[PDB]
């Protein structure tokens, strides 16, 4: 479990030397960024419930074979396990946003999931679809271009951070497949 | 590693919650103390060699019996080794100083050091003479900023109070 | 008609089963000490599970956004089921907890005196030792087909060792009210997957450690210890009898 | 209560360590974000009456069928209960807002509210209509400071996202 | 599934006994209740369509606000979803009615239903209006046999008392 | 004691549920098989004395060496003991017969009987000779009703199959 | 576990009303104090090893009956336990310094300590003596008037905070007796 | 080890077929080194970089895919073998690799 700081430190430890000026400069870009990340995580974690609902509901909307008998969303049991899985994923993604590195996401959530879904017969394409919808809806909230809820924030640019969050969701969606 | 954001993410993971405003204020304090702390990391990466040199030179200036022929450090290779060990210590102070907290410094340097140092007949009082030499040679305004210097003091004191 | 009018003394069965009651009114003092003492042991071993300061994978305690509170409700009910026992179950637990605490003490005279001395510490010592060492049943992970199979068989033979009667005991207690079962199922699955996400270094010492519990609780026998050398999850499957289950 | 200093303290106490500089930066962020949300706390204790009144009035303005004689809120005492319930909620937003984190609000109001509300046939959508009404009737410059207002938004959203 | 013979064989299996006369008396109770209950399963497979149609129609007869454009059921596809969902409920009442006990109806319908229905803004009071409508439209001698009918009542009530 | 009611109650208590229809059918089977079992219990309370007398007399008719002066039953007082042991057993057959199931017969007579009998040099084959003598001297229509007789058979066989 | 904040909130909850400007004014005195408490905790937590060692060694110095046979300090085992007890006491005192309220100290350490020492035969007067020596040593470090180590800090007024810490040590020493 | 919920007392235990488990690592290694050896001798069949005559693998407009279907089925037939044929194959393949 390693943030941006610990990632710089670990890389300098494999390099076996002091962090130096250059690594601290990239770290000053992180620290100097700061409250954009803070407000970004506030945006995703604010509307998190709604994201999860919409994404899984949308996933069922594109192919109704999930709710068809023999689909993995056919029962209350399996649907509720589906909803908690989407929720946990978004949880660790928010952790990955405050961290700045995907270490917590790789170690605590990604590590051992693929084997498990394969053993349980969860359709992986549908999961990557769920992750993709949570990605798009999360980037739309994080850019404040959501058409339903649009809150006041002092303006600027937060696009690179959006690219970071899209990278985390692409890591999850690439991992489940 | 033990740090601010890993303590808060670790606590939210252990709790099973979304990261609320408490973790946000914690990382707020991280991003505010960071400017002061990093500067000390820059200057440590500046003159670590003279830090290690004065540290070890004063360490054997206090304890001469180590270069006598009982006690361990009585050969040129082991005085080299002792100097390198102090260089590892200052590098861990640089690492934990960059991270924020004591995590790099605890898990690499402190954890399990008692067995090694007790095994290999290594006295802690020599190390503490070195670190307290550096802490007394620190000064106030001339090299560093005072505030960041306090951070440095803290880390060095932590090492002493994790050693004996 | 009872002599007492106010705070008429009502020692608990555990207090009476134990030697705490006495002349000096110690029963307040000794019972209070056991409570304080028990938490000290637990906090020590919880200090051993997280040296570095951040909570491990063992302590996540819930994935769903209200499942933590569910674990709090479940923990207190389980203590309440521990309090509803009969006489013989209590004396059986105090003696077996006593002997297992002594066998885990590894011959330290001082500790043995303090396990006979206080009933409460010994039992939380057993449980907390077996949780900190990662050696008991929850932390078993099969690694062949034959480990998984023999944990099924071994497990079944243990449950037949615990309830020879058809009547379900208080210990199984999966649910208290409606909807408890599904939530306990959820958290129970999250525990096993959570164990899947342990660090590599820990799992190796957990294996060795479960073997060490296997050699202890099995006995000095070539057969059983041969099997534990073949498969180490069986040593985790040796529960104590002071559990029911 | 879940808060900054209680999370750091719990982390240190669970580990069995002295509080190092990491907890110090966490509480630094507590003491720096404090002024804003305490201002918001002052204003909420200013006009809570009108907050509860507009909240419940817009809540039954959306859902009229509650005062019909099936559904629960169809008597004068239970409309008094509805207003009273919303008063609890705003006071918990004030408490959590003063504390910092979601602690007063979680452990008094949220924890085990699912059993209560689902047992007593209490629909969450009415509460969410109330809170979203208040959060949309909020304001940028006129009543509050913007920054503090964000803190208010957070706490209110948390209630919504702990309801449904 | 939770049932007579599964409870008893499960108990005997956990215990590690032969099935004695106690389990034989349990399956005696199964073979004695069976025909009356099955008959009710035959009639439910007879007229489930009209059951679902009157159930949903009376369900929106009570709750009109659902087809208003806030609340969820305000589109033709979701009223279809509402109708089909009830159809699943009657099919589960048929299954648990055939089995004996609440096994399939608990593990397929009731297990984890709280999360789903609470998540997707689904009111339980609409379901309960539907089932209590069917339970009040039940009659006595005219369609069914009285004794079997009681079994039907039980199953349906179980669903109600597992909802709120 | 293991009984139909206890089995169902234990299952519901261990599960944490209200008693559903499954337990109701189990106790339905109890209340239906009851008369056959009770009748057999009435007749066993009728003629237990002559049952014990024929049992033990045929037991020593098979095994004569017991009244030899090694083996246990070699004095008139210990033959009184042998008779008493058989009388306990018939009375436990009566108890379990009235209860329904093998609960009192198991927990009073069988549980830990192996250590007692093997400790006090008691052969089980003498008991088995006694019980199988009673079971072969039993009857179909002349003393009892046939169906209830089957109940009797079961319980006596249980004793035998719990002995060796 | 209740800090200053949660103490204000609990008092307002027993009063059953909102927070209000008076309690918020006292809270502004706390937050406005701030880095005095930060630097104070840094001072005591820095020299923690020295205080525990010196205080317990002084406690053995006033009455050598502890190290005498039959005394509770007569062995390495019992001495080790005492050293860890003094350390844990100072640890919870420092927790009560960051908290601003003694709730963590009352719940996590104080609740049943006298009964425990009475059950184990620990001499309570000796413990109160050790808590007293740690009191004086800790106030001397917290005022930076320690005769061995004097580090540079920007000056100000720290007496009230010293009174707070002395109140916590008097709470512990009053509790152990 | 199939990752299937096995019960031990109080909580189900999941079987580890990933990461630290040694059999899994060994199985992965064999597949990886097997493909390595194949790609080395395929590097020896085409040194120049043009694909040889042997690698045509067809002529008809859909025959390639037919060969791909045949190869997977042949691996499946390799997997449907009895005990003794598998041990016989491992030992004879071993001594021929030695020779
Ligand atoms: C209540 C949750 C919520 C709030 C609040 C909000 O502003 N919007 C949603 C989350 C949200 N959803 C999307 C993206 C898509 N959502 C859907 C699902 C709907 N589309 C349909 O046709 C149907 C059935 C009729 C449903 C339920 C889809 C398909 C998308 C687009 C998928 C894609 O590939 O891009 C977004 C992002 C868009 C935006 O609003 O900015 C958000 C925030
Ligand atoms: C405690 C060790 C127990 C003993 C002894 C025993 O014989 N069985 C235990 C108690 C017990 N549990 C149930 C009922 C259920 N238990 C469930 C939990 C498991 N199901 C799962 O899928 C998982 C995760 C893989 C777990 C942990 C569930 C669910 C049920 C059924 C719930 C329901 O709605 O009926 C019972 C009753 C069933 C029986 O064994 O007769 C008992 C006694
Ligand atoms: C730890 C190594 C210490 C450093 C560094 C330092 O500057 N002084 C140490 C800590 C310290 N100790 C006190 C207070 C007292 N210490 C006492 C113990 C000694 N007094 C004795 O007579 C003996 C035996 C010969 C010992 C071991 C006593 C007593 C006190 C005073 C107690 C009281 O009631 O006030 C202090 C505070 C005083 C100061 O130095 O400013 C400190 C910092
Ligand atoms: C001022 C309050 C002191 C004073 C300070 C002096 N330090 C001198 C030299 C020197 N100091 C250090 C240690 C320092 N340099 C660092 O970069 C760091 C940490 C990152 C530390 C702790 C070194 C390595 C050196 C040698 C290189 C240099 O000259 O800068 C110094 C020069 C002469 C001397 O050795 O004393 C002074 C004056 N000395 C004083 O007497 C007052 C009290
Ligand atoms: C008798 C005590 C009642 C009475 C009963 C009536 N029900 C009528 C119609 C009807 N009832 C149902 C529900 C019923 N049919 C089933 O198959 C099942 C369960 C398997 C149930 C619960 C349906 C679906 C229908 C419509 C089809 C039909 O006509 O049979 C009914 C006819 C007129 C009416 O709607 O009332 C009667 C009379 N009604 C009474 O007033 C007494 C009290
Ligand atoms: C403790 C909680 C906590 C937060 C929630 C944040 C809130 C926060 N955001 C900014 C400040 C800002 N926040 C954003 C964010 C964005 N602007 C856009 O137009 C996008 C919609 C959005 C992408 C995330 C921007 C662009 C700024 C100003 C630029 C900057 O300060 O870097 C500031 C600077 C001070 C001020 O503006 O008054 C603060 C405190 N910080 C915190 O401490
Ligand atoms: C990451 C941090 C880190 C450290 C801090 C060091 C600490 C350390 N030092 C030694 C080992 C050693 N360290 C010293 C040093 C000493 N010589 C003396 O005269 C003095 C007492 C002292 C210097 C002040 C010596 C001499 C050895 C070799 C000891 C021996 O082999 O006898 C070893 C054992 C392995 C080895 O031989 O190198 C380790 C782990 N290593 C690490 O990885
Ligand atoms: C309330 C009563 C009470 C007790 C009686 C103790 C019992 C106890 N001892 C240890 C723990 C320990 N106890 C000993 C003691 C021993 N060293 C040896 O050489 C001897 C065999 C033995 C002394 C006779 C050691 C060495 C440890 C640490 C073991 C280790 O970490 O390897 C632990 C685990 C927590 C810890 O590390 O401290 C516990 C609960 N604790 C309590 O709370
Ligand atoms: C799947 C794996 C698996 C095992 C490894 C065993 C383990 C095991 N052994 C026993 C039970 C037993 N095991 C032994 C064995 C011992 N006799 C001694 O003198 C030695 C100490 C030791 C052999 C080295 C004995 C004697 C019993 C009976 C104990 C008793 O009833 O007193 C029981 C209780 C059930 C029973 O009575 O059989 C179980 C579960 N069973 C399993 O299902
Ligand atoms: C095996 C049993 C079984 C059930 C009982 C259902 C229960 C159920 N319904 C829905 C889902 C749904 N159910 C309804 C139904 C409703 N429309 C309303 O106006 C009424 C309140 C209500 C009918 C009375 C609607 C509208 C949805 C879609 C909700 C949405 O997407 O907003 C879902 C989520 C998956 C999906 O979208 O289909 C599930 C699990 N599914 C099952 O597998
Ligand atoms: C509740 C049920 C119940 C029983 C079934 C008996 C079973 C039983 N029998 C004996 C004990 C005995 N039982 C017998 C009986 C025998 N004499 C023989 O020649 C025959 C082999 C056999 C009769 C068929 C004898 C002789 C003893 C005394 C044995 C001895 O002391 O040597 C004892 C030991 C205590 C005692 O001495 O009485 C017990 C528990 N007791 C019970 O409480
Ligand atoms: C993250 C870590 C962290 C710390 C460790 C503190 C460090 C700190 N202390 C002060 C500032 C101060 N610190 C002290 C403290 C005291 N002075 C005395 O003479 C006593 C010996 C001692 C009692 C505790 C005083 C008196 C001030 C100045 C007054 C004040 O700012 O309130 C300041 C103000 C800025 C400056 O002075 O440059 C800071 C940042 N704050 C932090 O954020
Ligand atoms: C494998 C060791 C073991 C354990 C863990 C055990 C009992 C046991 N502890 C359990 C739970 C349990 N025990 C703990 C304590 C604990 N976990 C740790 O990692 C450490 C170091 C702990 C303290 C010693 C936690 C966090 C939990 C999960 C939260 C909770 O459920 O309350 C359970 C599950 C159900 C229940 O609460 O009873 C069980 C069945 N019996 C054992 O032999
Ligand atoms: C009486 C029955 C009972 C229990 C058992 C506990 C269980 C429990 N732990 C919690 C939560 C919880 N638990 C821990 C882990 C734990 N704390 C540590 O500091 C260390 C070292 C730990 C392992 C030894 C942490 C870190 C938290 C988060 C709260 C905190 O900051 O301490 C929560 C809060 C859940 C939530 O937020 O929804 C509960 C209910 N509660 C009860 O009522």
């Amino acid at each position: 479990m390693l943030d941006a700081f610990s990632r710089v430190v670990v890389n300098s430890d494999s390099k076996a030397a002091y962090v130096g000026g250059s690594d601290l400069q990239s770290l000053k870009t992180f620290i100097s960024d700061g409250n954009k990340r803070l407000d970004a995580v506030n945006c995703i974690v604010s509307n998190a419930s709604c994201i999860v609902s919409d994404a899984i509901s949308g996933m069922i909307c594109e192919n109704p074979g999930l709710i068809a008998p023999g689909g993995n969303c056919y029962t209350n049991r399996r649907m509720a396990a589906c909803l908690r899985d989407g929720e946990i994923i978004l949880r660790y993604v928010s952790y990955a946003l405050l961290a700045g590195d995907s270490s917590v996401l790789d170690d605590r959530c990604l590590n051992g999931l693929k084997e498990t879904y394969i053993a349980l017969g969860v359709p992986t394409a549908s999961t990557s679809r769920a992750v993709s919808i949570m990605k798009a809806a999360s980037t739309a909230f994080i850019m404040n271009t959501a058409s339903g809820r649009k809150i006041e924030i002092a303006a600027g640019d937060c696009q690179a951070l959006q690219s970071e969050a899209a990278a985390y969701f692409d890591k999850v969606g690439s991992a489940v497949d | 590693m033990k740090s601010v954001i890993t303590t808060t993410i670790s606590a939210a993971d252990a709790a099973g919650r979304f990261p609320s405003s408490s973790d946000l204020e914690s990382i707020q304090g991280n991003i505010q103390r960071a400017s002061a702390r990093l500067e000390a990391a820059e200057k440590l990466s500046g003159n670590h060699e003279a830090v290690v040199k004065e540290a070890g030179d004063a360490c054997f200036a206090k304890y001469s019996y180590l270069k006598n022929s009982g006690e361990a450090g009585d050969s040129q290779e082991k005085i080299n080794k002792c100097y390198r060990d102090v260089d590892h210590y200052m590098r861990l102070i640089n690492y934990s100083l960059v991270v924020g907290g004591t995590g790099p410094l605890d898990e690499w340097g402190i954890a399990g050091s008692r067995e090694v140092y007790r095994t290999l007949n290594l006295p802690g009082s020599a190390y503490i003479a070195s670190f307290t030499f550096t802490r007394d040679r620190l000064c106030v305004p001339r090299d560093m900023s005072s505030q960041a210097g306090v951070e440095f003091v803290a880390a060095l004191d932590y090492v002493i109070n994790s050693l004996s | 008609v009872l002599r007492t009018v106010l705070r008429s003394p009502v020692p608990s069965g555990a207090a009476t089963v134990y030697g705490y009651v006495g002349r000096g009114n110690i029963s307040v003092i000794l019972a209070k000490a056991d409570e304080y003492m028990a938490k000290s042991v637990r906090k020590q071993y919880l200090a051993k599970s997280n040296p570095y300061g951040t909570f491990g994978v063992q302590c996540t305690e819930g994935s769903v956004k209200f499942a933590a509170d569910f674990s709090r409700i479940r923990a207190l009910n389980a203590e309440f089921r521990a309090k509803l026992g009969s006489a013989s179950k209590k004396t059986f637990d105090m003696y077996e907890n006593r002997k297992n605490a002594i066998s885990n003490s590894h011959g330290c005279h001082h500790e043995e005196t303090q396990f006979v001395g206080y009933k409460g510490v010994s039992s939380m010592y057993n449980v907390s030792k077996s949780e900190a060492s990662g050696s008991c049943s929850r932390y078993a992970s099969p690694e062949t087909v034959v480990e998984a199979a023999m944990l099924r068989f071994m497990d079944i033979q243990v449950k037949m060792a615990a309830n020879p009667t058809g009547v379900y005991n208080i210990s199984c207690n999966e649910g208290a009210a409606r909807g408890q079962a599904e939530d306990v199922r959820v958290a129970a699955l999250n525990a096993a997957f959570r164990q899947g996400q342990k660090s590599l270094g820990k799992l190796l010492d957990e294996k060795y450690q479960q073997k060490k519990q296997g050699y202890s609780f099995a006995h000095g026998c070539n057969y059983e210890e041969g099997l534990i050398n073949k498969y180490p999850a069986l040593g985790a499957a040796f529960r104590s009898k002071s559990y029911g289950y």
